[PDB]
């Protein structure tokens, strides 16, 4: 128009984000005072509104720190707020509000509003008009404008308004995208939870899991839907049951006395003692500052068994008695053990191990005794005689071995000492008859690997019950040859065998120390130190978790091992895929996997909590407006809200306003009550409750103060203070049939018709060139001429049953001469256009104007849909007429001869 | 008679006053910016011819033409040295771990009857790092697809091995060029 | 005669220099110190090693700083906390002892731009990785996202390496999602089980284009304050203009987690220039729950649920101002500030905390002993008060109750509260102790410190205490060691202290002396203190505008922004909507959240004192170690005490 800003000059916001400015900057300047100081320059986005800036420093000198935050505030003397929702359902008509602020001291302005159409959403404005309204706003106010929409596309839209003012050179725009969405419902399937446990069920052969994709057959197309899948870990790792409790070893520190026999008695359950709690860390429990104090009693029998070391490097009970080999054995034995805890000089221990060698072995490999223990209980088992040139060869031997990282490059021998009494337990261990020698004879196999065959048969078939190896007589022995079994299947690495041994030994709940429990302690406590280094089989547990999806082409590998604080592997598809996952290792685990989507629904809570209806009656200039509500409760509802938008050019009655305002539970602030006649588009009635048995009902005259051809539909919505979700609108409009923008829709896609009912002309200017012109273009797909046969009306959509007389240009629906086509048109363009039966008429129109499917196709009368009368035969003779049937038939021969020119 | 009037970088003169040459005193020459400047409606267009044979001084009549904001670039920075005005220039870089692909520098030029900036806006594409290697005995828990700026690749040898180094490596970023931070470790046996 | 000792942090960290303070007590001519770090109790390895010498002209004081380097034997398996034995050497007398060693290498903050998101967009995040000393270090990050229900979707392994301890991270959230609290949760891969987290919300939403703040007059409610509750609803758009239109108001009264909605003081108000009153009378709240009685309701909280429509109906905010306490007392009194350990015939220091209803510091607020009138004191800017009592020779448990002396309000409404201080068990009843005061004043880096030093012992042995020694202790590392000159007869000495940025937000300084007496024995004598800092930046971040102050912004405007920090760092920006903080303003970061995480990492779990020597030293979170024997007990746990 005139003094006003074009509408394709004029640049809508658009930039609107909640957050920007994400940007890292370094401060290099030059400082003063130890401070910095940089400027930048920052195009500021589209919002009307403050922002608010947080910024974060990092320095390696003076560390992180938080600023304080600092706001901007961006504004404008006009501008509009388009205030839309989050997400609006598809083909729901709904109200949008877009509020015009003024904030001049004291200048009113003139301004004109206009909404700009758009294909995916059917309003007033069109291709073929404007909706603009021309409004006056005072200095320091606001101008609420409301819009009634209907969305024609699922996925995201854009509404975008834009306004002006008159004689000023100001102007302003909103460019706002919103979420269209479906009307189903969410629901979460799931699809396969299998337990994941390599060797119960899932073979030695590791499991291999067939999942199979979701059912989804009830998903509402051109939705995404994401298959998550869940591997949950196993807490349960017991390492056999625990480990012995560190507070049942207090008896286990002694003070070492006595002579060379004695004395080893009493740092026995010492060395022992440490050597395990060191391994099973309960040094806590236990009381850290005692290992110092154990350590210097373990320091104290070594100091005090140098004393009994003769000259030959053997040990014996007195200085002037001749050497034990079992004793010396010993001596070796605990040395190498309290290596890790103590200064062990080499010398004597390797001095004892070569003594042991050259002197104490037989050319055939079996160590002999010749000078017994005085005490004779310390030796435990191999006091009970019966073939001791085994028990103490594989006791001697064991002491060697236990000694041979030590002294390997200062005894040459010792090698050849170690094969030679391995190659004799090795020849006569088939003829072992007792638990015990068999036992420390597999142990002492066990340690080179010559432990195999029908020897190694024999060794686990010798235990009882599979957990145990008992000889008749003491206790001691049996759990002394037991723990010397389990140490002989720990080197085994016979993972299965274990368990039970172990779970016997905790249960006998023997914790050393007593008459002749040497023996028992060390090796009850040297097996249960190595149950717990060696942890057999990890004793815990290792999944390997392979899963193959026929989408990606990579292999997702899922490691879940513990002492990993997680026991928890995620991950997830944007496609139902069919997939297959192989797992692997010992534990027991689980996979559950979850789809997720939404099936179809019919819904229509809402009203959820509110009944309501609007009646909108002629008045006996004015028209009334009643409004009829209810509560969907158990109670009366308490405060609620009526927010009423105006239909386009009516005002509200002031008395009848004043009227509602005077106390009857109702309210109406001032505010609503001083707005002059002018510009009252909305109002609020205030209600104190609403009832739940019966309804509410108020009304008010609404009076024509603006006219106006295309008039924007009213609308109402009720709802409680605290609840604003839990509300309803419904709109009200004198004649317009439901309230419902005109539309024709099938299933899911509309298109909007509120526009000409078809090309608006009278048959005069329309001549023979501006129908060979208009009926070739590419657009036009089908023109034809037909007759009325048949006119079926209803309540909403008429139906002009046309059936073709000739078809002078085919639309892509391949239509024959004879046949029937259904024109289809809203009630409104009944009366534009008075179509009557048994009369003719020249049609043509788009590809957009189909309805349906190809055996049942419908036309539907749009903008581009040419309507017009062909007169009869006995009306062309007619001289006034003959120009037309003229025309027409010239048109007829211009396009079924030639056609398009191309 | 006063002489031509003087040439005026925003504003040239308008039909017929540019043909002219007899300048008679009290008279009024009227002028349209040039491209690209903007008339400034608070100010006259015209200019007059003094008594000593001069003009009346004006400061310049059109205003330098504005260029359209540059906008923004997803990881990636836009550096304005002095402002988008007609006959600007503005520069290009990407964030660590991203590449340019594109202009390295757009110029506010005149078009048809408006100044555009003379190259679109170019892209700054996540660098990523080439597959990790696949050590012998070992796997890496949990893989990934894609590996970027600073993403960390976690090994594990199998049963019966021993770990031999780094329990894991990362992904370093020299030159747009994606770089192991260094060798994966080994699982003796 | 010569004592030597060693003294070090409770507990050691990895990847840290720990500092370790060496002594040899009356010892003569040179002294080889040298230390080792051994793991324990295997001894596997040789962690640290240093060597120094001690010298008359140091007084024969050493330090040595040591790093534990992040070998792959401190980890696991599993939950079982590991230890280092310290050794040291002094010529041939070899002093050791255990120490507790933490995994955690530090902090990690986490900062998202918005508070709340909507399903489709972008959560952008960054990760601060700090060492203790809270400076940028280089290390791996492991970063989980958890839904509402608390289940991992995504975990990323990355490093803040050459990132300069920042590290940017983003998220998208699909448009299919579960809605209500997400968390982000990160770790330092060393340490699995320290873990930071920040929520940030998921929901369905709208700006609602203006703000709306309840006021209540008092921060708290007086049970018989006959008025009520009297609130102010101001209403105003988010570009600053005040709004037109009208309020609902309701009222709460809630316990714990459960509330109980008053339906009966819901009131509808006229908002008159973008404000409004409305008030919740006595009668009314006494009405709505079922007791009669009045002081039931103290303890419990009340809150005010607002409901702003504007006039146009195209807008509607909902605001609530929860956990108004109702009280007796304006103020409330802690000893939490307080040692629970006096010196008998010492003076005893108070350090009395009053804050305000909500957890704030009540300025200018006259406290005082009751039976004491004399001993009275104010509290400052941070809210305490110093009071000092003499105190008898006798082991007789000192109780002591301390109330308001507020004018302008009434006996009734002065708060109070009790504790106990028990007495320093002496060795073997020496009766020697030592104690030390501190000025109590808001402390800024810069100012100096006059730290008090009143030793109480018998006139056989004062003038062999030459010296005091002094530790400072910091984010739980040992930030100074020093001495303390003492002349015959000087009952009290001063220290003058300088403090720096080194000494924020918190330190505790730990000062003994030893000697031989009473029948040849060995004897230790410590006392502890704790001091606060202004909690601030170490350096200064300010950022605000360049232009003039005239010139206002307008939407697509080029504008300047200033920003003032730290030569050399690097700062990070973000530009949020207000509107956003209208939904949801929890989980922001402030530099008094990171002051607060560093708080709760520290070793120490007293204000200072001990019942005893090895007391002092434990609870400040020392262990002091010697070559006679007079040791500390062992610390066995990271955390401290209930």
């Amino acid at each position: 128009d005139e003094d006003i800003i074009a509408e394709e000059n004029i640049v809508s916001r658009s930039e609107f984000p909640e957050s920007w400015l994400w940007n890292v900057e370094d401060l290099k300047e030059p400082p003063k005072n130890g401070i910095s100081t940089k400027l930048m320059n920052i195009f500021l986005k589209d919002s009307i509104t403050t922002w608010e800036i947080l910024a974060v420093s990092m320095s390696d000198k003076k560390g992180i720190c938080v600023a304080d935050p600092f706001e901007v505030t961006v504004m404008q003397d006009f501008f509009i707020d388009l205030r839309l929702p989050y997400s609006v359902v598809r083909n729901e008509q709904v109200e949008i509000r877009a509020v015009l602020y003024n904030y001049r001291q004291n200048q009113e302005l003139k301004v004109r509003v206009e909404l700009l159409h758009n294909p995916a959403f059917c309003s007033l404005a069109t291709t073929k008009r404007r909706h603009q309204q021309t409004v006056t706003i005072p200095p320091k106010s606001s101008l609420s404008v409301p819009y009634v929409i209907v969305p024609l596309k699922t996925g995201l839209q854009e509404v975008e308004v834009k306004a002006a003012v008159y004689h000023h050179f100001i102007s302003d725009g909103v460019r706002k995208s919103l979420k269209v969405v479906p009307e189903g419902i969410r629901m979460n399937k799931t699809v396969a939870v299998r337990t994941l446990d390599p060797e119960r069920l899932g073979r030695e052969g590791v499991q291999k899991e067939d999942i199979p994709p979701a059912d989804l057959s009830d998903q509402v197309p051109d939705t995404e839907s994401e298959t998550r899948i869940l591997l949950q870990g196993t807490p349960v790792a017991q390492m056999t049951e625990d480990a012995v409790d560190a507070e049942r070893l207090k008896h286990l520190i002694v003070t070492p006395s006595g002579c060379g026999e004695e004395n080893m008695i009493g740092m026995t359950p010492t060395v022992i003692a440490v050597h395990y709690l060191d391994e099973t860390e309960q040094w806590e429990k236990f009381g850290l500052e005692k290992r110092q104090g154990a350590l210097e009693l373990i320091k104290k029998g070594y100091t005090q068994q140098l004393a009994f070391r003769q000259p030959s490097s053997a040990f014996a009970a007195f200085v002037k008695r001749a050497p034990s080999t079992w004793l010396t054995a010993y001596v070796v034995k605990v040395f190498s053990l309290a290596v890790n805890l103590i200064a062990i000089d080499s010398q004597v221990l390797c001095g004892a191990v070569k003594w042991l060698i050259l002197e104490k072995q037989k050319p055939d490999g079996v160590f002999q005794e010749d000078a017994p223990v005085i005490h004779q209980e310390m030796i435990g088992g191999l006091r009970n005689n019966n073939e001791k040139d085994m028990a103490l060869t594989a006791f001697v031997l064991i002491s060697l071995q236990e000694a041979k990282d030590i002294c390997e490059e200062q005894v040459n021998s010792l090698p050849g000492s170690i094969t030679k009494a391995g190659d004799f337990l090795e020849a006569n261990y088939m003829n072992l008859q007792r638990s015990y020698t068999v036992a420390i004879a597999g142990y002492a196999l066990a340690q080179m690997g010559r432990l195999k065959g029908p020897l190694l048969n024999k060794f686990l078939t010798t235990a009882k019950d599979k957990n145990r190896w008992e000889d008749p007589g003491k206790q001691l022995y049996n759990v002394e040859a037991t723990s010397y079994a389990l140490l002989a299947l720990l080197q085994l690495k016979d993972f299965d065998f274990v368990p039970p041994v172990v779970r016997w030994l905790n249960e006998q709940r023997y914790y050393g120390g007593g008459y002749g429990s040497t023996q028992a302690t060390f090796m009850v406590f040297q097996a249960l130190a190595q149950y717990q280094k060696d942890a057999p089989d990890h004793q815990e547990l290792n999944l390997d978790v392979s899963l193959q999806l026929p989408s990606r082409s990579s292999k997702i590998t899922h490691r879940i091992h513990w002492e990993s604080a997680s026991l928890l592997r995620s991950e997830e598809t944007k496609e139902n895929e069919g997939f297959t996952v192989t797992a692997e290792g010992k534990g027991q685990g689980t996979l559950s996997v979850v789809t997720m989507y939404h099936a179809k629904a019919k819904d229509q809570l809402t009203c959820n909590k509110f009944d309501l209806k609007v009646t909108i009656k002629p008045a006996p200039n004015t028209m009334i407006l009643e409004i009829c509500t209810r509560y969907r409760g158990d109670q009366d509802a308490t405060m609620s809200i009526l927010d009423i938008s105006m239909m386009t050019g009516f005002a509200p009655d002031t008395d009848d306003l004043k009227q509602l305002a005077n106390g009857v539970d109702r309210y109406i602030s001032k505010y609503e009550l001083d707005k002059a006649f002018s510009d009252r588009n909305t109002l609020i009635i205030y209600l104190d409750k609403v009832s739940h048995s019966e309804d509410d009902c108020l009304a008010f005259k609404v009076h024509q103060y603006f006219n106006v051809e295309l008039i924007q539909p009213g609308a109402v919505k009720v709802y409680a203070y605290y609840n604003l979700e839990e509300s309803c609108t419904r709109f009200y409009h004198p004649e317009k049939e439901d309230g419902k923008l005109n539309k024709l829709c099938r299933d899911e896609l509309c298109r909007c018709a509120e526009e000409n009912c078809f090309i608006q002309k009278s048959d005069d200017k329309v001549t023979l060139e501006e129908r060979l012109d208009k009926a070739c273009e590419p657009g036009v797909d089908y023109v034809y001429k037909t007759r009325l046969v048949k006119v079926q009306l209803s309540n909403d959509f008429d139906e002009y049953i046309m059936a073709i007389e000739q078809t002078i240009k085919s639309g892509s629906d391949e239509v024959q001469v004879g046949q029937q086509r259904t024109f289809i048109s809203p009630i409104k363009c009944r009366e534009a256009l008075k179509l009557e039966e048994k009369k003719h008429y020249l049609m043509w129109g788009l590809s957009s104007d189909f309805w349906g499917e190809k055996p049942n196709l419908s036309y539907i009368i749009g903008k581009d849909t040419w309507v017009e009368h062909w007169p009869e035969e006995d009306e062309c003779q007619d001289e006034e007429n003959q120009k037309q049937c003229q025309d027409l038939g010239a048109f007829t021969e211009s396009m079924v001869v030639f056609g398009c020119p191309n | 008679s006063c002489e031509v009037p003087t040439r005026l970088n925003s504003a040239s003169l308008k039909q017929p006053y540019i043909t002219q040459n007899y300048f008679p005193v009290g008279t009024v020459v009227e002028y349209e910016c040039r491209p690209g400047y903007r008339r400034e409606p608070s100010l006259s267009p015209k200019l007059t011819c003094l008594q000593n044979l001069k003009w009346s001084t004006a400061v310049e009549f059109c205003k330098k033409k504005s260029c359209p904001n540059p906008g923004e670039i997803r990881n990636g920075q836009i550096d304005v040295p002095g402002g988008i005005l007609f006959g600007a220039t503005i520069s290009f870089s990407c964030n660590t771990g991203y590449k340019l692909f594109g202009s390295t520098s757009s110029f506010c030029l005149i078009s048809g009857s408006s100044v555009q900036w003379s190259d679109p806006l170019p892209e700054c594409r996540e660098i990523y790092c080439p597959a990790p290697p696949q050590i012998d005995n070992g796997i890496i828990q949990g893989e990934r697809d894609h590996y970027g700026y600073r993403q960390s690749v976690t090994y594990a040898c199998n049963k019966g091995f021993t770990m031999i180094g780094e329990h894991s490596i990362y992904c370093t970023v020299n030159n747009d060029e994606g770089e192991w931070s260094g060798p994966p470790p080994e699982c003796r046996g | 005669s010569p004592m030597y000792s060693i003294i070090t942090p409770n507990i050691l960290r990895l990847e840290s220099e720990e500092t370790m303070v060496l002594e040899a007590h009356d010892a003569q001519g040179d002294v080889p110190v040298t230390v080792t770090v051994h793991d324990f109790p295997g001894k596997k390895l040789v962690l640290s090693s240093e060597k120094t010498v001690l010298t008359p002209a140091t007084n024969h004081m050493g330090n040595v700083t040591f790093t534990i380097p992040a070998n792959r034997e401190f980890k696991s398996e599993k939950g079982r906390n590991k230890f280092v034995t310290v050794q040291a050497t002094f010529g041939t007398q070899v002093v050791e002892k255990v120490v507790l060693v933490s995994l955690q290498s530090g902090y990690l903050f986490i900062q998202t731009d918005k508070t709340i998101y909507t399903p489709g967009s972008t959560v952008l995040y960054r990760i601060f990785t700090v060492n203790h000393k809270l400076l940028p270090v280089g290390r791996t990050v492991m970063v989980n996202i958890e839904n509402p229900e608390g289940i991992p979707v995504k975990q990323d392994s990355l490093s803040s390496q050459n990132q300069l301890g920042v590290l940017p991270l983003s998220w998208d959230i699909p448009e299919l999602v579960n809605m209500g609290q997400w968390k982000i949760r990160a770790y330092y891969e060393n340490s699995p089980q320290q873990v930071f987290s920040t929520e940030f919300e998921v929901k369905e939403y709208v700006l609602p284009s203006f703000e709306v703040i309840v006021e209540p007059t008092e921060k708290f409610y007086y049970i018989y304050n006959e008025k009520g509750l009297e609130v102010t609803i101001t209403a105003r758009f988010l570009y600053g203009k005040k709004v037109e239109g009208t309020a609902f108001v309701i009222f709460g009264i809630q316990d714990g987690e459960q509330r109980i909605s008053l339906p009966e003081s819901l009131k509808r108000i006229p908002i008159e220039d973008g404000s409004g009153e409305v008030v919740l009378s006595r009668k009314v709240l006494l009405d709505g729950v079922q007791n009669p009685r009045a002081e039931d309701l103290v303890g419990k909280s009340l809150y005010v649920s607002a409901t702003v429509i504007l006039h146009s109906g195209s807008d509607m905010v909902q605001a609530e101002r929860s956990g108004i306490p109702i009280v007796t007392s304006p103020y409330q009194i802690h000893f939490t500030k307080t040692p629970k350990y006096f010196k008998p015939g010492m003076p005893f220091d108070l350090m009395v905390f009053v804050t305000n209803p909500d957890g704030s510091p009540a300025y200018r607020v006259p406290v005082a002993v009751q039976g004491e009138d004399t001993v009275q004191s104010l509290t400052q800017g941070d809210g305490v008060a110093k009071l000092s009592i003499n105190t008898h020779p006798s082991q007789k448990p000192l109780s002591i109750t301390v109330r308001t002396k507020k004018q302008e309000l009434s006996e009734a409404e002065q708060a109070t509260r009790t504790m106990q201080a028990l007495p320093y068990s002496t060795v073997g009843n020496s009766n020697n102790y030592l104690h030390l005061s501190v000025l109590r004043t808001e402390l800024r880096p810069g100012e100096t410190l006059n730290v008090n030093f009143l030793l109480r012992m018998d006139r056989a042995h004062e003038a062999k205490i030459r010296y005091y020694t002094y530790l400072i202790m910091n984010k739980g590392r040992l930030l100074k060691a020093g001495r303390q000159v003492r002349e015959p007869g000087q009952d009290l000495v001063v220290l003058p202290l300088s403090i720096t940025t080194d000494f924020i937000p918190s330190f505790r300084l730990v000062a003994y002396y030893t000697l031989i007496g009473a029948s040849g024995q060995r004897e230790v004598v410590a006392d502890s203190v704790w001091v606060d800092v202004k909690d601030s930046c170490v350096g200064s971040l300010v950022v605000k505008s360049g232009q003039s102050e005239d010139r206002q912004p307008v939407p697509g405007q080029q504008m300047t922004l200033k920003i003032e920090g730290d030569h050399g760092a690097r700062v990070v920006l973000v530009a949020v909507d207000k509107g956003v903080f209208v939904l949801n303003k929890k989980n922001k970061l402030t530099q008094s959240k990171i002051w607060d995480v560093v708080e709760k990492a520290d070793i120490g779990c007293t204000p200072g004192s001990g019942k005893d020597y090895a007391g002092v030293f434990s609870d400040a979170g020392l262990t002091f170690t010697s070559s006679s024997g007079q040791q500390t007990a062992q610390r066995a746990e990271l955390q401290c005490p209930q």
